[PDB]
């Protein structure tokens, strides 16, 4: 990748980012991306409540589908991250 | 057309000085005449293939030496009585009794004992013959021919790569986190599966067999149904002899933790997995970036973008990737940062983690790895922090970095300096003031009056992690915590027997003593970084010289204008850190020796008393344990030691010589060698053989290089031969 | 000379704490501290401790409390006098301490 | 605008139609990025060459052990018919002087690789090129052109074959056993 | 066996010795013309 | 050889050419100045870098400055 | 136990990385 | 091959002045070596026949030859190979005169230095190294695959 094949997404003048920053989410509305947040949280938290401490992880049994969901908190981070630029970008 | 081509100012030179400047400034490609950026680059590239080709070529020699002149499969029956042999001696100056005393290993020449552990680690990944060394060598040395190639060949017109391809950065670094350390990892797993567990199995994988034998009884069904606890299943037994079928398990991915009881070294099916999954994890980190296909990251964009709110950070990360992308010195300081960590990680983790078999017990070369991996990780931060300082005087660009992250740094540099010198000052202070009132109070025969303050957060972190002699009771100590119950079914079983057995240097006892040298070595370290981040921060321009960045990195002075300008450039700033560098890790191997040789010798009482003084130190861990290196040879005969004994007092002899050039200056010499040429211009004879070059006295930055050479390899050329024949010749 | 003379004579000075001889014990370890102390003086130079002091007189300045009588690092002459004459009364007070220990011991 | 070989995925942009074969099969972009760089294809179409004809070679030498003779047998009735086996039982001489022959022939190769010759035609090291005075410049292309297609199809056929000889122990219509 | 004796001296005194020659004359060279 | 410069901070005080041992420097017309001379260096290739200029110029920071450079005999002031 | 032909054959792939590092020491000096 | 030359020549521009390197001069030389050495080896075979070497398992001592003696190390230095190496220091010794020294009579070395040629190839000697070298280094080549000696193939062969 070359230096000039970059947009210009410095916002420091302004008060929020531009949704630019969002890559290929920059035109996902605000509403959708709160309660996907939401969702993902719920279910992140879930899984790894049933994975860790409900049951206590075997090292013999693991369920597999409970190690995945637990990196969609870190998503639901960067969802509500995302759903708050949209309200500021009106977007 | 003279010898330094590349500098015509120093062609020209007439004096001797030419040499020297020149050797020293063959490698700084970017101040050299004629120079392009595309040209530098490519030279770069064609002398990292000559730098790879001389460290295989290194590991082959090694491999070739065990392989032809040492004992290893002696030494593969019994591994904790037979000590392992570097390599034959050849020495016409050796006597008789030398002959004898250094033939030993049970074979019938001269030899060196290796105190590398090499023997450990081929050992452990599964080498049994000197035929398999031989062959590994042989196979090195096709790869290194093989870069010497490529090095030759990508100077060439047609294969010359181009400036975009070098700055690439998305592409280089997708593939050297998916490749290079994800692909390999995981090929460094497979080795352990396919080679390395069999062998300590009792089975002898070879490359004529490895592709009919099967690393798992249930070969890779269990992999593609997803009942991957089947590799787990059935682990190695308590009762596991290393290199034998009995007590032997059949699982190839585990998790016990802690160590195999007989090695007391971490389980191979362990480190496969560990291995695998780190394999994972960065074949998954190198997709990140975006190299021809859309999807990925621009890190320029991601670099501009985090600003925090109401500039914070003035303007953010704003033109830091193009400085990182311009600027190889900021690179190359960066790199060198973690590396330095990196090796100070590996040191402080295999001593605590053995991972090779029977290492634990080899005093000796656990202290020797170390000692050199602290020393190379000094090193390497003092390198990072001269880079950076380079950086600052030859690539940092203001416009590009108008109120940048980088730029508030200069910003602050007062605030910065002044408060490291407050810590410094301090810490520097309040330790050594308790350690003289502990050793006034011990003098005057009242050892009770002593300042021992308990290292009570550490020994609360001990215990979180596991340790139950403090009785603190706190997550992993406690049996009734979450956490312990979380990982009671994984880790944890053998973690905690682990910990708690008192046989291992993991999370060794602490105390007083421990207190007091950790407070000295955190002194070390901010006096270190005090140094060196005034030098990289003043680099620039200072109140006494705003025109620093004019004369450069490295100048002598400005003379003695404006009272004196002695050790101003920030090359004097390396160079008055490296005395510091030596010191902090001076004092953090004489902490780890006489801590381990204490618990070795089963007297760690010893330490615990006399540690908290300095007089103790001074009596119970040098005067003590450097009898049996003085006494390496004597006037009533000589010992094994005594190639030791010579190299301590070389090294004493190189440290001493490099204070003449630290202490006395250019003037005198160049004024005494000015009667040396009126001496031999006058004198007969003689004067029919005349020089070319006009003899001069060494310059001052040539000078303080030279002093500071001397002063750091006497350093490490005294302390190497003390740390090993004490621990030889106690064997504890 | 290293082995019978310095090794084995410090015993009685190394082994002086708790007795009347620890003065010169305490004497041996401060000669020691001097005259490694020296040796800053010695190597450093006057650019590097000005450029620290002016990052200090900027730290007070600060506060409002930079003397009026400005702070400089020693001149050369001086930072090679210092260096020199704690060099000197390292190594003498060392020397002084070794040799009353070990023939008060001794003799 | 689109390769001839994939026509739904862009032209390379080094490959024009230029070169011998040329179909557009490009899909990772060698080419493009060899272009980027500086580089010319020579060298890939010299070792494409190179690599097509040791394959033809060791094609037509791996099917004749077994089928046509193991030689009239002075000594290699020790050595075994399995072409992975042979490899391991050539005797030190014939191995070595096999070994110094192809030496010897590679390194009068490399400095005509490796030069500056402007004149060289890649492909073209005067082996047998007498042939080639009759033929018209079409003929030309057309006969190093079924040079290229047969090298390329040995590259993949020698591969199998190997595999299956490694996997299975012989080829299904040839070598039964 | 014997390649000690005859590879460490060749190695650690002809060979750096004429490598010391080498350099020397080589540093030595003056300016073409 | 070393490079002198003077830049247009200078005063004519005159004092760099009298602190200087090898005649480098010499006085000039100006406009500038109100002495109507500024320090100028005609004979830098005879300079040998002791900065004496330096220590005696005035100014608060140094009209009159000498980088370190190319070294030559007359630069090193060798005799032989 | 390493044979005599096998220190012999290493010699040899060590003398072509010399041979090697002449041409890569040449090509850098250029 | 020329082409070769050229491009040692140009590479390494120093060492070609003196004659060192491939050069006609050099061939000739190392032919007269070779030529002798076929020489020397057929005269200590028959030397080791007619028992001409001191020999045997009889081997040097430290008191003797010191450090040099190897004594206690594996090597095993016999007396047969000191009087070769003796025989050996003395044919370098002449060699160092003749080389270093006057030219008194016969050839140079160095390309007889003053900027002469190399003469590109009686003046069959030549032809004569060629084929001693070519034989030298066939021998060596069956010495290191063969494992079958080299007096011992000698006297087989003759
Ligand atoms: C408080 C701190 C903070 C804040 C406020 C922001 C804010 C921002 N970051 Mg982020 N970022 C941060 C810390 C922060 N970052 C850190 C510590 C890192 C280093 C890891 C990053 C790395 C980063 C990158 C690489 C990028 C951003 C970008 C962004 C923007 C988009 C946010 C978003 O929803 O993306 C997140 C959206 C998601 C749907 C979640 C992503 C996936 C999760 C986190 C991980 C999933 C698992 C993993 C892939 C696999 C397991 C291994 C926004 C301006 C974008 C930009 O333009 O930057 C200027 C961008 O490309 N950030
Ligand atoms: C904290 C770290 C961090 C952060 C802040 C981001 C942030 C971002 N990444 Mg990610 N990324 C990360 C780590 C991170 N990444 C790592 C470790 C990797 C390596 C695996 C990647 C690899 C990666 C790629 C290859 C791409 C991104 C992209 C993005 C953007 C996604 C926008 C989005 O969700 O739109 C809303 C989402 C959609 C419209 C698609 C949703 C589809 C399903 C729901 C995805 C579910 C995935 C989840 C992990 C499970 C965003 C700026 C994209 C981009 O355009 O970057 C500029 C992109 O192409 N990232
Ligand atoms: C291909 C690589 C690989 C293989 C063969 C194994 C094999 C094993 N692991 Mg696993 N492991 C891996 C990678 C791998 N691991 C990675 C990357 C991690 C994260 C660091 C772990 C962490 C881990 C732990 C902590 C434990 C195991 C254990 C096990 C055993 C049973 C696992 C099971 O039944 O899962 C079956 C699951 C599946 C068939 C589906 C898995 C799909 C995943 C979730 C997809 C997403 C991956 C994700 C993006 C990668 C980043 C990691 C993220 C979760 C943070 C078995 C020996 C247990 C063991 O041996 O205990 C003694 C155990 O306790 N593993
Ligand atoms: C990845 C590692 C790495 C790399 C690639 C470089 C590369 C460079 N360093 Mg070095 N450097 C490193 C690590 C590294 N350094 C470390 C660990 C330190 C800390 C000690 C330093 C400290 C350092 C300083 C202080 C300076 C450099 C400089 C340089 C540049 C010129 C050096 C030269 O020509 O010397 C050529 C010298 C020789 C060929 C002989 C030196 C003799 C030594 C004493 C003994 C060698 C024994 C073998 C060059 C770009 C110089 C620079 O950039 O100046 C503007 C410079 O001043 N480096
Ligand atoms: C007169 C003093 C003297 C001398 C001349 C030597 C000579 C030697 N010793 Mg030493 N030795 C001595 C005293 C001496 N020793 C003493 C008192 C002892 C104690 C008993 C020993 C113990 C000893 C041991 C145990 C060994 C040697 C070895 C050697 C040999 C090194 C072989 C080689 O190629 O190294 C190469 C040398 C170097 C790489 C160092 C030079 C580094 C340069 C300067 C770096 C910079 C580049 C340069 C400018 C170009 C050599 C014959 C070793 C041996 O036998 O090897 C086969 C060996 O293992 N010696
Ligand atoms: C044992 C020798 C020694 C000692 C004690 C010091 C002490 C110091 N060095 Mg270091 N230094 C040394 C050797 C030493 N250096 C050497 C050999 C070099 C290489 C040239 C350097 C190079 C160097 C540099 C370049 C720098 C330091 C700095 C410092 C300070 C570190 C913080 C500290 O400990 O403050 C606490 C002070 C002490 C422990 C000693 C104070 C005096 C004692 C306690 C006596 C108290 C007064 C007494 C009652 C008077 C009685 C008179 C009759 C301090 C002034 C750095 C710093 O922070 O500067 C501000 C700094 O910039 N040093
Ligand atoms: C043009 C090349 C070529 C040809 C003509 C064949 C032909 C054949 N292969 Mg294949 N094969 C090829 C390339 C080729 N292979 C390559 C490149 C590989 C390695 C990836 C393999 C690996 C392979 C295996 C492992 C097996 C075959 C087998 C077969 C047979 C059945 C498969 C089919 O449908 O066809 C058939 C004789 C099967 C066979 O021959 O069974 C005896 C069989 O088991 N092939
Ligand atoms: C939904 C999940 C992800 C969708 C794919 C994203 C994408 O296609 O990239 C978006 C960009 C194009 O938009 C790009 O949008 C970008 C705008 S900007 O530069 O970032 O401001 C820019 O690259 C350009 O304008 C435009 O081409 O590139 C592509 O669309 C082609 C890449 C798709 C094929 C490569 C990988 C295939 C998908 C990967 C697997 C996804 C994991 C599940
Ligand atoms: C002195 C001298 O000689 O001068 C030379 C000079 C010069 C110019 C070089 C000359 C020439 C021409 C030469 C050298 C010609 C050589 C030609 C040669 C030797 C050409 C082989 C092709 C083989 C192919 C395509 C194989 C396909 C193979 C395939 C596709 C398969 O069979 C696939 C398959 O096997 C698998 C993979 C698995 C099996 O389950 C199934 C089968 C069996 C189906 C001259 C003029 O003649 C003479
Ligand atoms: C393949 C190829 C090329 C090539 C080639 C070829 C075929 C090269 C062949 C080279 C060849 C065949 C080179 C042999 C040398 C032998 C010598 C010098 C032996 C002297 C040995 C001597 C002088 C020994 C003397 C003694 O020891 C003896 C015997 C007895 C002892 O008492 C002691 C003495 C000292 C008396 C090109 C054309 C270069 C281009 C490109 O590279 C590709
Ligand atoms: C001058 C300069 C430079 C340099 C610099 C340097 C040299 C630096 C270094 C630095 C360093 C060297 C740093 C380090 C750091 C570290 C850190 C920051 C860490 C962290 C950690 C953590 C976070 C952890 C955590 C955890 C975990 C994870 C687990 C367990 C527990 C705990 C808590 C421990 C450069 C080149 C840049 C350029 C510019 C200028």
């Amino acid at each position: 990748l070359d230096r000039s094949e970059a947009a210009d997404t410095w916002w420091g003048d302004k008060d929020y980012p531009s949704s630019v920053v969002l890559g290929i989410g920059k035109d996902v509305p605000s509403s959708i991306y709160g309660v996907t947040s939401a969702i993902a949280f719920s279910v992140g938290a879930y899984c790894i409540a049933q994975s860790n401490i409900i049951n206590i992880l075997s090292g013999s049994t693991v369920n597999g589908f409970y190690v995945a969901g637990a990196l969609l908190v870190p998503y639901s981070w960067g969802l509500h991250v995302a759903a708050w630029i949209q309200k500021q970008n009106g977007k | 057309t003279k010898f330094p081509k590349f500098s015509q100012a120093l062609a020209q030179d007439p004096a001797t000085r030419r040499i020297w400047y020149g050797i020293a400034t063959a490698h700084d490609l970017e101040s050299h005449d004629g120079m392009t950026e595309e040209n530098l680059y490519q030279k770069i590239f064609a002398s990292h293939f000559g730098h790879l080709a001389i460290i295989f070529l290194w590991t082959s020699g090694n491999l070739f030496h065990v392989a032809w002149q040492g004992n290893f499969q002696q030494w593969v029956l019994n591994p904790l009585k037979v000590k392992p042999i570097a390599h034959a001696i050849w020495d016409p100056h050796f006597g008789q009794s030398a002959i004898k005393a250094f033939t030993r290993g049970g074979v019938s020449y001269p030899v060196n004992i290796a105190t590398s552990g090499v023997y450990h680690w081929w050992y452990t990944i599964g080498m049994r013959t000197n035929e398999d060394l031989y062959f590994g060598a042989l196979g090195l040395l096709i790869l290194s021919t093989a870069l010497l190639f490529a090095g030759w060949l990508h100077l060439q017109p047609k294969f010359r790569p181009g400036i975009a391809w070098f700055k690439n950065n998305e592409s280089r670094l997708n593939h050297h986190l998916s490749g290079l350390f994800g692909v390999s990892s995981l090929a460094w797993a497979g080795h352990l599966i396919h080679v390395a567990i069999p062998e300590s199995r009792g089975q002898h994988i070879r490359w004529n067999n490895f592709t009919s034998t099967l690393p798992h009884p249930e070969g890779l069904t269990p992999f593609f149904t997803g009942n991957w606890g089947l590799y787990a299943e059935n682990p190695d037994t308590a009762q596991h002899i290393f290199g034998t079928s009995e007590g032997a398990g059949t699982a190839i991915l585990t998790f016990l933790g802690g160590f195999h009881p007989q090695t007391q070294s971490m389980w191979l099916t362990d480190i496969a997995h560990h291995h695998l999954a780190i394999a994972v994890v960065f074949i998954f980190a190198g997709h990140m970036y975006r190299t021809n296909w859309g999807i990925g990251h621009s890190m320029k964009e991601i670099l501009d973008a985090h600003v925090p709110p109401k500039g914070r950070l003035g303007s953010g990360h704003r033109g830091l990737f193009e400085t990182i992308t311009d600027s190889l010195h900021m690179q190359l300081g960066l790199a060198l940062a973690s590396l330095g960590v990196a090796t100070s990680l590996v040191a402080q983790h295999m001593y605590a983690l053995p991972s090779y078999a029977f290492m634990a017990k080899d005093y000796v070369t656990q202290a020797a790895l170390y000692t050199h991996h602290q020393y190379i990780a000094g090193f390497l931060m003092v390198g990072a922090f001269a880079h950076g300082a380079i950086f600052f005087v030859r690539d940092y660009d203001p416009e590009v970095n108008k109120d940048n992250v980088l730029a508030r740094m200069l910003q602050h540099k007062e605030a910065i300096i002044s408060h490291l010198s407050w810590v410094s000052l301090f810490l520097g202070f309040h330790t050594l003031g308790l350690y003289i009132h502990n050793d006034v109070c011990v003098a005057f025969g009242t050892p009770e009056k002593q300042i021992l303050f308990e290292p009570v957060f550490a020994q609360f972190i001990q215990a979180a992690s596991g340790k139950a002699l403090y009785g603190f009771d706190v997550l992993l100590s406690s049996p009734t915590s979450v956490a312990t119950v979380a990982g009671s079914k994984i880790w944890l079983p053998g973690w905690v027997e682990a910990i708690n057995s008192g046989k291992n240097s993991l999370f060794l006892t602490i105390g007083p003593g421990d207190f007091l040298i950790h407070h000295a070595i955190a002194l070390a370290l901010h006096t270190t970084t005090l140094i060196l981040v005034k030098g990289a921060l003043d680099a620039r321009g200072s109140k006494l010289m705003p025109d620093k960045k004019d004369f450069g990195y490295s100048f002598p002075c400005d003379g003695p204008g404006r009272g004196g300008t002695c050790d101003i450039s920030a090359w004097d700033a390396f160079y008055l850190a490296m005395f510091w560098m030596l010191n902090t890790i001076g004092w953090v191997t004489f902490y780890w020796h006489w801590k381990h040789m204490t618990i070795w010798g089963g007297n760690a009482a010893a330490f615990n008393e006399s540690s908290t003084y300095i007089m103790g130190w001074l009596r119970d861990y040098l005067w003590l344990n450097s009898s049996p290196l003085i006494n390496g040879y004597n006037a009533f005969g000589m010992n094994a030691q005594a190639v030791w004994a010579w190299m301590f007092l070389f090294g004493h002899l190189i440290w001493a010589t490099g204070f003449m050039f630290l202490i006395s200056w250019r003037g005198y010499w160049q004024e005494l060698i000015e009667t040396l040429v009126w001496a031999h211009e006058r004198t007969p004879i003689a004067n029919l053989v005349k020089w070319r070059d006009k003899p001069v006295a060494l310059s001052i930055v040539q000078a303080r290089l030279v002093g500071l050479a001397h002063f750091t390899i006497g350093y490490i050329f005294t302390y190497a031969p003390f740390v090993i024949a004490s621990t030889t010749g106690k064997f504890s | 000379w290293l082995r019978d003379f310095l090794w084995s004579q410090a015993s009685q000075v190394i082994q002086s704490y708790g007795s009347a001889l620890s003065a010169y014990g305490l004497i041996f370890l401060g000669a020691h501290f001097i005259w490694a102390f020296s040796l800053m003086f010695l190597f450093s130079g006057r650019g590097y401790w000005q450029e620290l002091i002016e990052s200090i007189v900027w730290a007070h300045n600060k506060l409002k409390l930079a003397p009026a009588i400005q702070p400089r690092a020693l001149s050369i002459t001086q930072g090679r006098a210092v260096g020199l004459a704690h060099y000197l009364l390292g190594g003498i007070g060392t020397t002084w301490s070794f040799f009353l220990a070990r023939i008060i011991s001794v003799g | 605008e689109r390769s001839a070989s994939i026509p739904f995925l862009k032209k390379p942009p080094a490959l024009d139609g230029s070169m011998i074969g040329d179909v557009g099969f490009d899909p990772l972009g060698f080419s493009t990025t060899i272009t980027e760089l500086g580089g010319d294809l020579s060298y890939v179409r010299e070792a494409e060459l190179m690599h097509g004809r040791q394959a033809m070679l060791a094609a037509v030498g791996m099917i004749f052990p077994k089928v046509f003779g193991k030689l009239p047998a002075p000594w290699t009735e020790a050595v075994s018919t399995n072409p992975l086996e042979a490899q391991y039982q050539l005797p030190p001489v014939v191995l070595g002087q096999i070994l110094i022959s192809i030496f010897i022939a590679e390194g009068l190769r490399s400095r005509i690789v490796f030069g500056n010759d402007p004149n060289y035609v890649v492909g073209d090291h005067g082996f047998g090129s007498n042939f080639l005075k009759g033929k018209s410049e079409a003929q030309i292309a057309d006969m190093k052109l079924k040079e290229l297609n047969n090298g390329r199809l040995a590259m993949i056929a020698v591969t199998g074959m190997f595999f299956q000889i490694s996997i299975k122990g012989n080829l299904w219509p040839i070598i039964d056993g | 066996s014997f390649l000690p004796s005859i590879l460490t001296p060749l190695v650690t005194l002809v060979f750096p010795g004429l490598c010391f020659a080498l350099f020397f004359v080589l540093i030595e060279q003056d300016e073409i013309a | 050889s070393h490079s002198v410069r003077v830049y247009d901070t200078c005063i004519g005080c005159t004092q760099c050419v009298r602190a200087c041992p090898c005649d480098v420097l010499e006085m000039v017309p100006w406009d500038g100045c109100k002495a109507g001379q500024i320090a100028s260096a005609p004979r830098a290739e005879d300079c040998i870098g002791c900065k004496r200029c330096e220590t005696a110029c005035p100014t608060d920071f140094l009209s009159v400055r000498v980088y370190l450079g190319s070294e030559t005999t007359r630069s090193l002031g060798l005799s032989y | 136990m390493i044979t005599d032909g096998q220190i012999f054959v290493a010699l040899c792939i060590a003398l072509t990385a010399a041979i090697l590092a002449i041409g890569l020491g040449r090509q850098l000096y250029v | 091959f020329e082409a070769g030359m050229a491009q040692y020549n140009a590479d390494y521009p120093w060492l070609a002045k003196y004659g060192f390197g491939p050069s006609v001069k050099a061939e000739r030389w190392n032919g007269r070596h070779a030529m002798f050495g076929w020489v020397a080896i057929l005269a200590t075979g028959v030397a080791k026949s007619h028992g001409l070497l001191p020999a045997g398992d009889l081997m040097l001592t430290y008191q003797d030859w010191g450090g040099l003696a190897q004594q206690g190390f594996n090597t095993y230095i016999s007396n047969e190979r000191a009087v070769i190496m003796i025989a050996h220091v003395h044919a370098l010794a002449v060699s160092f005169a003749a080389a270093f020294g006057p030219q008194v009579l016969g050839d140079s070395l160095t390309l007889l230095d003053g900027e002469k040629d190399e003469e590109p190839y009686p003046a069959a000697e030549i032809a004569n190294g060629r084929m001693a070298m070519f034989g030298l280094i066939s021998l060596v080549c069956t010495s290191a695959f063969t494992g079958m000696d080299i007096l011992q193939i000698v006297d087989i062969g003759t």
